[PDB]
């Protein structure tokens, strides 16, 4: 026979995830991470985390190569930064299959590099999808797995079986409250929001969010209110039709500023999520 | 939060 | 082509296994129902049985079963059992209900890939593999001669109570507890026990016929017979003192024997008659 | 369909994986446990030297129920490995091994040990990386790193693939955190190449024969005096190339008999053994 | 212990 | 560091 094994995701996928370092004025690592080569163009994802307060940011290919990048984006809300490297002999790049949907049960494997020890791959399966993460009110979607994530396996990358990109490693649920130690509970942003993130990083320098005038269906806050909610609307009351559509988060955040948007229950502008 |  | 995965299992299995809450009227002054402890249960048969752990539901005021599909119920308690930490819920079904998938004559073998289904520390349903690392296992400390399925799938509070299932979504033990307990400093990492399938079946049928496990004691505690510490009364039948034995109810010498036989049956023992009581 | 199982490669070795008690005299008391692998069938059995220093009874116990009064053959402190013998006829099981399969990063693999004394249990994981150091700082040794949950007693136990053929020697985890998080699923094992290497140098020598020169550190310099084994025909600092018939490294060095003369350019010395 |  |  031949002995199971996994190595063919590993040749296909492991050759595109970077070890990354954050160093900070001399120049010291303040701290590390990982980071997935996206494309040719050598456009890199990885963690906001694990990029910010850089001085200086560093990247480091398994084969041996090491390039200072550009960062050309980052998002608070999802925790995401796009790097950008300049080769030219060819980068290594992440298999990525748009059409495939990852399901509960798949195995996967995260590829990082924990601890500074080096490129290390763990095996697990996806454990859920469509999870807020390690705190609520904020929530988000987040791929869970226990394929072991340690500290360095952040802006990494979690593929299946077939060296299929499906989610970037984010954090890890590292300790409940002030009691015991978690065990096989990571995760990480699914590959899809990742793509759709980086191509606004790579385009806008940031991600540009439609924000109007509400926060906290029904419309009403346990806390005040804001101004552009004075364009022509109400107070406190749900709505239907807005942008000739029927009820809408993810949407209104989907268009750009400096648009005019008709509401009901009639018109006003996008400003930008603050 | 709805940060519409 | 194809990412190797265990959906099919997940599938399968998933939709029967429940969240489980422990809510108490003595928990906050104003005594509004509020949880005390959580969960995981799985889902028997259609008439609503489920199976938990005894120490997920102990003194609980209202016991809250949330399935996958949305539903939500209270359910009776209809019994427990100390000794294995097993404990049976009845929900009041109408529409029908998702229940998991048995093989009674699959027999679980060391290295047989498995899937824990439960809600870790309330985050919703989660999945995480492991295989089976050991089987007639102690796990405790103590005694507690209840065999445990020992396996590394990651197992942390809230699991409890829940699924444990093979590759192909069969129903192979209720997780119990994870061996998060290192008498000192260290944590231990992928040791967790579970009920094997067909123990908690058996403690099922008896919790829901008599509402409780009901055991033989002969009389005696400490092969060889001796105590440390004072024998009981059930032992001035026809017996010695502090000795061994070989037939007791015509078959060689046994534990787990004792207990399976109705209390009150004259029986054979030797080295001739005894009385079997209800384990006190 | 039948359930996806290791079940295959339980059955071929955790029968030749052993419980080990190092027992030391207080009376007789176990000092540390852990667990070994019987090599073959002359009763050898490998081990990690930790698990068994400063021992005064070695015991070796067998999922069959047997157990054996063991012999300390010979250790070895840079791999932590320790061979051991028990004098059983009637036969003993013994570990699949296939010299010529080259592990994977990726390949599913198998810890079996006897965690905190629980009685043997099988973990499974997979092989996380090659040829890397552990938790020292730099030594000349490269583990294999896993995923497979290794605990306190898995010391000295086997980590197999799927098929049962002895893939190394399981060794340590992964220490502390860099800011109170206990690290997950990064373990250690010896390779069992090296594992094998080292047990027949342990057997024939009753130890390890290193070969030593006399300096420290390509290029050679030290930040603290060098040794009296400089001095046969070598220079203070700089670099090397050809010694003994081949092209500029390490390991090679160890691997030559002390009392040998070895010509060394940039012309020859005499190995002494490793102090 | 046992306990019969 | 090195040990030869």
């Amino acid at each position: 026979m031949t002995p199971a094994s996994y190595n063919l995701a590993v040749r296909r996928a492991a050759p595109a995830v970077v070890n990354v370092y954050n160093r900070g004025l001399q120049l010291e690592i303040r701290t590390l991470g990982s980071g997935v080569i996206m494309d040719q163009r050598g456009y890199i994802i990885t963690n906001k985390h694990v990029i910010n307060d850089a001085d200086q940011i560093i990247v480091a290919l398994q084969d041996g190569r090491v390039f200072e990048a550009l960062l050309v984006g980052s998002d608070s809300l999802t925790d995401l930064a796009v790097l950008k490297i300049n080769a030219t002999g060819g980068l290594p790049t992440i298999p990525i299959n748009a059409r495939r949907v990852p399901h509960i049960g798949d195995v996967v494997l995260a590829i990082g590099n924990p601890y500074n020890l080096g490129q290390t791959i763990t095996q697990g399966i996806i454990s859920a999808t469509g999870r807020i993460g390690l705190n609520p009110t904020g929530r988000q979607n987040f791929l869970q797995t226990d394929a072991s994530i340690n500290h360095g396996n952040s802006g990494g990358a979690l593929v299946n079986s077939l060296g299929e990109l499906m989610g970037i490693n984010t954090l890890s649920f590292d300790k409940s409250n002030d009691g015991e130690t978690p065990e096989g509970i990571g995760f990480a942003i699914p590959f899809q929001l990742a793509t759709k993130i980086m191509d606004k990083l790579i385009r806008d320098g940031r991600v540009i969010r439609g924000y109007i005038g509400i926060g906290g269906i029904v419309v009403n806050e346990v806390s005040p209110d804001g101004p552009a909610a004075n364009a022509g609307i109400q107070v406190n009351d749900l709505i239907i039709s807005v942008d000739n559509k029927p009820a809408t988060m993810d949407q209104v955040a989907e268009i750009r500023p400096g648009s005019v948007i008709p509401v009901v229950v009639l018109q006003v502008t996008i400003q930008e999520y603050p | 939060v709805y940060w519409f």
